[PDB]
């Protein structure tokens, strides 16, 4: 999957 | 009645596009549906994950992109599970990384 936002 | 509750997170999964990826396990592990494509977001660490592939798993992918999530790391959070034992069963085993 793809992280559209990473902390 | 916030997304800190698993029950509330599960109800955000209306019109979930992926029959093969379990919405119940995603809601159980902090995720709520953003209603944009197949993107979900964690209420505890804020990570957003979408464009899921059939080989991806709820917890591993969550752990992959957000290693320090309070929920996954088994720290105290304001999460309210539907079933506590089921949550303990699915969260990553403890380990100091
Ligand atoms: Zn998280």
């Amino acid at each position: 999957a793809i992280a559209y936002f990473i902390p | 009645n916030d997304l800190n509750r698993e029950e509330t997170r599960l109800k955000t999964f209306t019109d979930w596009p992926l029959d093969w990826l379990d919405k119940r396990q995603l809601a159980q592990t902090g995720m709520y549906f953003t209603h944009a494509g197949d993107k979900v977001k964690c209420f505890f660490c804020g990570v957003e994950i979408g464009s899921w592939e059939q080989e991806d798993q709820p917890v591993p992918e969550h752990q992959r992109w957000s290693p320090n999530c309070p929920l996954l790391r088994r720290r105290t959070t304001n999460n309210v599970p539907i079933n506590a034992e089921a949550l303990d069963r699915i969260l990553p085993p403890i380990s100091y990384d």
